[PDB]
């Protein structure tokens, strides 16, 4: 343990010293090499400490201006593999991520397909990595990629593992780009089709069950018999799962939403009947279950005083 | 499905007192020079929790006051030590202690905000700083900082307001950008930011607060975001943001409380991350907040908001109306 404790307090002399050492050729004006390297000390193990990615665009910008094009092509292919070490290390840090885009976003040529390749190898280590995929959105608008590819991208994702509400999230924002409007009926049949097979191939995948209520909403009974035989069905095979899974509350809510969906005061009996199956299963969520039915319950009393 | 498991001998008392001593000698180590780049906040942080507890006189006023003006530059930002750079994150927080001490012309306020009004982009968005970086968090900073001020009007509100809601997300969250996915600390930047703004209206409450409610796990802790682990931190987003929005009461508060309780320190004091783990200034603050916002009558009330005494809040008028 002294040993840790005795190297980690030369850690600090290292950290501190190469600390003073930058901000001290910083009054100074000393824009150069020098500190590039203390800050690729210090930033490594802490890319947190902001003001030092700061330092580096500054050396780099000022360096633009007393080396040659090739000097400074070199410096930010340089400056790119440091940033991968970075990320190796620390893949979360807000910084080293937008140190990243300032460089490419200022570059004249740069390589979007590699930057696009360097995501999809983020986000098979971590698919859940928020800042790899808003990394991949600017790469991807700064290379006029289309929707079409990015969905192609989302279909392989969800398949390959089980990680993935940010790629149905990302499915949410890309599906009305296909479509344009200030979602169609094909489009949205296809998508509850993804989805309840995301959800039979596993029930317990959260994410799935989220995109689904959404799909709900998304655009009576003007209910189509293709619709209203789909929702059946999928009214059915959640009967089915919650035979297969007692303790299944998304199956469950879902069951509600369906009949919601379908017709709120046929359901009604049964609706009431699963709100107390579910607040049993459930029972942290009884008061959102509670005001969740006092809605509908208040939507089915409007629906009946709309009578002859 | 992944949670952390609460032992039998975790505490499920609350230790005012070892949290004031914990925080009132925090700062006479390793990790507290490692994190300089955050001072201004860590100074906010156990000022806050200080304050909340009644202990604010134990802190270093005069001090901390002089460390303040010495971190505003000649733009008008606020640094988060002594030569390091401006940011938003760090003129917000130096702003909310200024708050707290009743003594906001320390520092150059019309500098102030000018500067947050020069970080203001075209689409509303706000950069942390002049390096670009564009988030949701800096939206809230800008708008907090602005309000604890009186200068709202300052910046172009109905822009700023418009592109918070183009960040909002099929699940009713918000997310960092356009586009990004939704997130607890998100969430509660731009719940935070509408409910100054006078925008709650434009929550779907009922959609987020579900979302929100099933950030519970069955250890009583909230998760930020699906398939994470629980902790203080995403508990006290979470609760703030339901509150926000009118919807508290859609998390047991018993498991809650009960969760958080467990993450104190009973030896040294403070609050961690998850039980056992080791403490910090920034989870005693959002375990003690939490806790308040539950309805710990030793505790003064915070807002869910700002994450101040409301008693801080009522003194300069500033106080937003949340849903219900
Ligand atoms: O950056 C943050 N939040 C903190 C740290 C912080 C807070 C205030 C500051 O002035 C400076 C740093 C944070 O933990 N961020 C989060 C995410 C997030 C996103 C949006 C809104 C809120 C949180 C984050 O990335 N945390 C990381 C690591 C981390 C953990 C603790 C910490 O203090 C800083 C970073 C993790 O969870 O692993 O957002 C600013 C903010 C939040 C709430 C209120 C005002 C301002
Ligand atoms: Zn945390």
């Amino acid at each position: 343990a002294e040993a840790k404790r005795l190297e980690r307090e030369q850690k600090l002399k290292l950290y501190q010293s190469a600390t003073q050492a930058v901000f001290q050729k910083r009054q100074a004006g000393e824009l150069d090499e020098s500190v590039l390297e203390l800050t690729s000390q210090i930033l490594g193990a802490n890319p947190d400490f902001a003001t030092l990615w700061n330092c580096r665009r500054e050396v780099l910008q000022h360096l633009e201006t007393e080396k040659s094009p090739e000097e400074s092509a070199a410096l930010v292919k340089a400056e790119l593999g440091f940033l991968e070490s970075c990320l190796r290390v620390n893949p979360k840090s807000y910084g080293t991520w937008h140190h990243r885009c300032w460089l490419l976003s200022r570059l004249p040529e740069p390589n979007w397909a590699r930057e696009l390749e360097l995501c999809a190898r983020f986000l098979e280590a971590d698919e859940r990595n928020f800042h790899c995929w808003d990394y991949r959105r600017f790469v991807a608008a700064q290379a006029a990629v289309a929707p079409a590819e990015e969905l192609a991208f989302t279909d392989s994702l969800i398949t390959r593992n089980f990680s993935n509400y940010s790629s149905w999230h990302y499915r949410s924002c890309l599906l009305p780009q296909l479509h344009p409007q200030p979602l169609p009926e094909n489009v949205l049949l296809k998508e509850l089709e993804l989805v309840q097979n995301a959800f039979f191939t596993d029930p317990n995948d959260q994410s799935a069950w989220f995109y689904h209520r959404w799909l709900l909403g998304a655009g009576r009974c003007e209910l189509s018999v293709e619709k209203s035989t789909v929702l059946q069905s999928e009214l059915e095979s959640c009967k089915e799962l919650q035979e297969l899974e007692p303790e299944n509350k998304w199956c469950l809510l879902t069951i509600i939403l369906l009949m919601r969906a379908l017709d709120p005061l046929l359901y009604e009996k049964e609706t009431l009947q699963y709100f107390s199956t579910l607040k049993a299963v459930d029972p942290m969520r009884a008061a959102y279950l509670d005001d969740l039915r006092s809605k509908f319950l208040l939507e089915n009393s409007v629906l009946k005083m709309e009578y002859a | 499905q992944k949670d952390v498991t609460i032992k039998s001998d975790a505490p499920d008392t609350l230790l005012l007192e070892k949290h004031a001593d914990y925080i009132a000698s925090y700062g006479s180590d390793y990790e507290y020079c490692m994190s300089e780049y955050l001072r201004m906040s860590g100074v906010y942080w156990g000022l806050t929790v200080m304050d909340l507890m009644g202990q604010l006189h134990r802190m270093n006023k005069e001090e901390i006051l002089v460390f303040i003006k010495s971190c505003q530059h000649e733009c008008g930002g606020v640094s988060a030590s002594i030569g390091h750079d401006p940011h938003l994150l760090y003129t917000l927080s130096a702003v909310q202690i200024l708050t707290l001490y009743d003594s906001i012309h320390v520092i150059n306020v019309d500098k102030v905000v000018a500067y947050v009004q020069s970080l203001q982009k075209e689409d509303g968005s706000f950069a942390g700083d002049i390096w670009g970086e564009i988030d949701t968090r800096f939206s809230f900073c800008a708008v907090a900082t602005l309000a604890l001020l009186g200068k709202l009007d300052a910046i172009n509100v109905e822009k700023a307001i418009e592109f918070v809601l183009s960040c909002m997300n099929f699940d009713g969250g918000f997310g960092c950008r356009p586009g990004s996915e939704s997130h607890a600390g998100q969430i509660y930047c731009c719940t935070g930011f509408l409910a100054i703004t006078s925008q709650l209206h434009q929550v779907n409450s009922d959609l987020l607060g579900w979302w929100l409610c099933e950030r519970q796990l069955p250890s009583g802790g909230l998760n930020g975001r699906p398939e994470k682990l629980p902790d203080v931190c995403y508990s006290w987003w979470v609760l703030a943001s339901l509150k926000i929005i009118g919807r508290l009461h859609w998390i047991d508060r018993e498991k809650l409380r009960s969760f958080i309780l467990a993450c104190q320190d009973e030896e040294t004091g403070g609050f961690a991350d998850r039980p056992g783990d080791m403490v910090d200034p920034f989870h005693t603050l959002f375990g003690i907040a939490g806790l308040s916002l539950l309805g710990e009558e030793q505790i003064k009330p915070v807002s869910p908001v700002f994450c101040m005494p409301e008693e801080v809040l009522q003194r300069v008028n500033v106080q937003p109306e949340l849903v219900s």
